[PDB]
């Protein structure tokens, strides 16, 4: 919609070129939210390395 | 003025720049009277417009 | 043809005073294209928001332009008298690809009237008069600059508010001070002020009709009129000749308070000019009327290489002669200056190529030059280099000695002498930049500094003035990474100059005040 | 030095190079890039080896 | 033969003072250079025209 003619003329994102181009960005595979769950597990696991 | 900082940047930079290219190739003549099909058509015989 | 009204019934034309001496001053009014002067609006599309790099016809940073000065005739105090002119319709230039003109440069100063130096006025803008043809030559006394066949006349008149722009044969009349009469000098159009600039009511014909009275108009293929609002503000006008016709340029209906010129008009003119002169103007004003005028200054367009800096307007606001100077290539190059570190490899100095050595049997002293960089021709052999002489290396009686990359290494000459061939030399360079304070040193590396000297010779860029301003006060410095200027030695030991040398040399930015 | 590297100071050579200019601006900059790595690398190595 | 003066808008063949090509013309400010008529971008291609209807039009292709 935002590079159609139904939405604002300034846009000239690299994106809307590829809708000439053939060309396709493709999604990251995990989210935000995934990644900082996987980041606040490590953060969760610390105090401690020791005790063996 | 950060190194660490400035790769982060240069990531971004590479994977730009990797579309960038794509994207203006798309107007680069190849030793072609034009980059355009469409140009190449209206200004050209037939005979011509599949050499270009 | 065209009817373009009836030939003057004056039986002579005015005399002409021509006193170069009196217009012989120095006021350059250069193009500096960071502010992009002088610089004409590409045709043919627009675009806004981007620097581009894109070859086409532009003057050059830096070029001073031919000074054009317009005067007072000379007068009673009462009436006017005899025109007072520059010897300019005889400064016959190539046409080429065409020039352009800075107008009105001195508007609003106050200077010099020319006639009498000891006299200022307020300064005015005054549209230049041009002759433009194809072939040129004599005219019938021996004076130069005369045009042949249709000859297009730019000549602005109606003090400045109409340009006439006109092809026609150009018959000269015979009467005392005319063209094919007694005591010519130059023709030279004028206006009189006096009636020809009331207010109200400009004399749209005075230069028109002065004109005339050197020269009929014949077989008029054409004349067109355009109007001209009548300010004192800087103006940018130009001409170029294409296949298509001759195109006259200008900032004034466009971009009037900017300067990016744009093109207003084109006329039929199919004869490609070859050749250009300046109208000679002079204003019948009385001592009490008498003016100064803005000289105009004419630069010379070519195919040149240049950044152009278009704002959201589309306008040109800032330009890069990428020739310029070694540090202006790599701008154009690498877009800007702060980009990373301005400390890049530069263009290298030529050589400079001396006279020739020949030597072939089948004026003088050419047998042999030793040496620095002569071109040559030996026995069908070509190139250009330094010989010197050497002990021989074989296969003896078979002339021409190569090395493994199949250059010639040396040869046999006629006079029993074997010649080494090191081609020529050249100087590599490099820039050391800093994008913080915006200056700079150069290293010639390789080359030492018993070679080195503030100015070049050789060369390797259009000025080196960049670095004069510091470096004129400066021996070179002679380091282990290379001969370099503008170093100046402080015997310091630094962790990282952001400029290391390499090896364990480092070159250290100044402090910002 | 590709105006050099290309054509030992001929205008023709010039004239024609011209056309290409785009392409060695890439080299000497792929190669800046390079060099700038080179000198990273080989201090970054020392600076590990000097002891306090 | 009409009205072809525009059409606004989805995906249409245009042809512009010898400028050729298709897409949807959208209603927008103007950006420069005024009075050279056809705007290009970055890659040399059609951004945008001024009609001599007195209108700018931006153009998505
Ligand atoms: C300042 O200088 C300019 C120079 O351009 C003068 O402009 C010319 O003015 C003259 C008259 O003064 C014009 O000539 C006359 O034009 C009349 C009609 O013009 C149209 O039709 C003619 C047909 O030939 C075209 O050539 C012309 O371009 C127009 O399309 C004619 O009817 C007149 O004919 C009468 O006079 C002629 C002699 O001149 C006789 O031969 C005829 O039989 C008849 O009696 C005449 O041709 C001329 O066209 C204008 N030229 C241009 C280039 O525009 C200004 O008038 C002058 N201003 C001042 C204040 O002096
Ligand atoms: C000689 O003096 C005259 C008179 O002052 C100078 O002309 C003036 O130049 C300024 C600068 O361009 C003009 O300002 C412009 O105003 C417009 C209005 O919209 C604005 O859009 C521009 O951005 C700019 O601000 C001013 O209008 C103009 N005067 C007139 C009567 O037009 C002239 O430039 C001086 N000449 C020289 C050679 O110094
Ligand atoms: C352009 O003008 C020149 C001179 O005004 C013409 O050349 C003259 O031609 C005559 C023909 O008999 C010669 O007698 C003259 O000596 C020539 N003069 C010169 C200077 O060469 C020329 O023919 C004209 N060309 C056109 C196309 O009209
Ligand atoms: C305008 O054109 C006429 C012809 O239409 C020219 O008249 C001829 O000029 C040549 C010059 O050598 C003569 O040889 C011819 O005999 C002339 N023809 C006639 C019919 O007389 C006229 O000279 C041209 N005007 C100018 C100033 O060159
Ligand atoms: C004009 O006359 C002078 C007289 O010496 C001569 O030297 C010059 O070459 C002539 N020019 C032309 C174009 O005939
Ligand atoms: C110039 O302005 C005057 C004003 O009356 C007009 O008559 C004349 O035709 C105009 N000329 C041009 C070339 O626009
Ligand atoms: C220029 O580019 C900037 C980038 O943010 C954009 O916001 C601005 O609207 C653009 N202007 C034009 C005339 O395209
Ligand atoms: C220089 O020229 C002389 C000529 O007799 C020659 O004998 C000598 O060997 C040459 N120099 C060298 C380095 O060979
Ligand atoms: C700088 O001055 C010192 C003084 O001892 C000298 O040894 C050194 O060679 C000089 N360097 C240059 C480049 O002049
Ligand atoms: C739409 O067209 C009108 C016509 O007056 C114009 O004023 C308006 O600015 C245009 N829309 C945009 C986004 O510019």
């Amino acid at each position: 919609d935002d590079c159609m003619q139904q939405g604002p003329a300034s846009a000239r994102d690299l994106i809307c070129a590829q809708y000439v181009a053939g060309y396709k960005v493709l999604p990251p595979l995990m989210d935000v939210n995934m990644e900082a769950a996987y980041t606040s597990s490590l953060l969760g696991s610390i105090a401690g390395v020791g005790w063996t | 003025t950060n190194e660490a900082f400035h790769k982060v940047q240069d990531a971004v930079n590479n994977n730009a720049q990797a579309l960038s290219k794509l994207a203006s190739e798309l107007s680069n003549t190849f030793g072609a009277i034009s980059a355009s099909i469409g140009d190449i058509i209206q200004r050209l015989d037939v005979l011509e417009q599949d050499a270009q | 043809y065209v009817d373009v009204g009836p030939d003057s019934v004056k039986s002579a034309c005015i005399e002409v005073d021509i006193q170069q001496t009196f217009f012989d001053k120095t006021w350059p009014r250069p193009i500096d294209v960071s502010k992009a002067d002088g610089i004409i609006y590409p045709q043919g599309r627009t675009y806004s928001n981007i620097t581009i790099t894109y070859q086409g016809l532009f003057p050059y940073q830096g070029d001073h332009g031919d000074m054009y000065v317009y005067s007072a005739g000379h007068a009673t105090g009462t009436t006017p008298q005899k025109l007072f002119v520059a010897n300019y319709s005889q400064d016959v230039k190539q046409f080429a690809n065409g020039f352009v003109v800075r107008i009105g440069a001195a508007a609003n100063s106050t200077g010099t009237v020319i006639i009498s130096p000891s006299t200022s006025a307020t300064i005015r803008k005054i549209y230049p008069a041009f002759m433009l043809g194809s072939s040129v030559g004599n005219f019938s006394d021996g004076k130069m600059g005369r045009f042949f066949n249709h000859t297009l006349v730019l000549l602005p008149d109606g003090c400045g508010t109409l340009l006439r722009a006109f092809y026609c044969i150009l018959e000269p009349r015979s009467g005392n001070h005319c063209p094919a009469g007694n005591s010519y000098t130059s023709f030279a159009t004028y206006h009189t002020p006096a009636t020809d600039c009331s207010d109200g009511n400009y004399n749209r014909n005075a230069s028109l009709n002065s004109f005339k009275e050197y020269f009929n108009l014949r077989n008029c293929t054409f004349m067109y009129t355009y109007n001209i609002t009548e300010d004192e503000i800087l103006e940018w006008f130009g001409i170029t000749q294409t296949a298509q016709g001759v195109h006259l340029f200008s900032s004034r209906y466009v971009d009037l308070y900017g300067g990016n010129m744009f093109q207003f008009a084109t006329l039929p003119v199919y004869d490609t000019i070859k050749y250009y002169s300046i109208i000679p103007h002079s204003i019948r004003s009385i001592q009490s009327d008498r003016k100064a005028w803005a000289a105009f200054y004419v630069y010379k367009l070519q195919p040149l290489t240049f950044l152009l800096d278009f704002s959201v307007d589309g306008y040109i606001r800032r330009a890069i002669d990428c020739g310029f100077n070694d540090l202006s290539q790599l701008h154009c190059s690498y877009e800007s200056f702060d980009v990373e570190s301005g400390v890049y490899s530069v263009s290298s100095f030529e050589a400079k190529p001396s006279g020739s050595v020949v030597e072939q049997a089948e004026d003088t002293k050419i047998a042999s030059q030793l040496g620095n960089c002569v071109e040559y021709s030996l026995y069908g052999v070509s190139g250009r280099g330094v010989f010197q002489n050497c002990t021989a290396v074989g296969v003896r009686q078979q002339r021409f000695v190569y090395d493994a990359y199949q250059n010639l290494v040396g040869y046999y000459s006629d006079d029993g002498n074997y010649y080494c061939l090191r081609a020529c030399v050249s100087v590599p360079v490099s820039v050391i930049y800093d994008k913080e304070t915006k200056t700079h040193a150069t290293l010639f590396g390789s080359v030492a500094c018993e070679h080195i000297s503030s100015t070049m010779s050789q060369y390797s860029r259009s000025t080196r003035s960049m670095l004069k301003r510091r470096d004129s006060t400066y021996g070179p410095l002679q380091t282990p990474v290379g001969c370099v200027l503008g170093l100046v030695n402080s015997s310091l030991f630094v962790e990282d100059c952001k400029l290391p040398l390499g090896q364990s040399l480092c070159a250290l930015p100044d402090t910002p005040s | 030095d590709c105006k050099q590297y290309v054509c030992n100071g001929f205008q023709k050579c010039e004239q024609l190079l011209r056309e290409y200019g785009q392409f060695c601006s890439k080299i000497n900059q792929a190669l800046h890039g390079a060099n700038l790595r080179q000198d990273d690398s080989v201090r970054n190595l020392f600076a590990s080896v000097k002891s306090s």
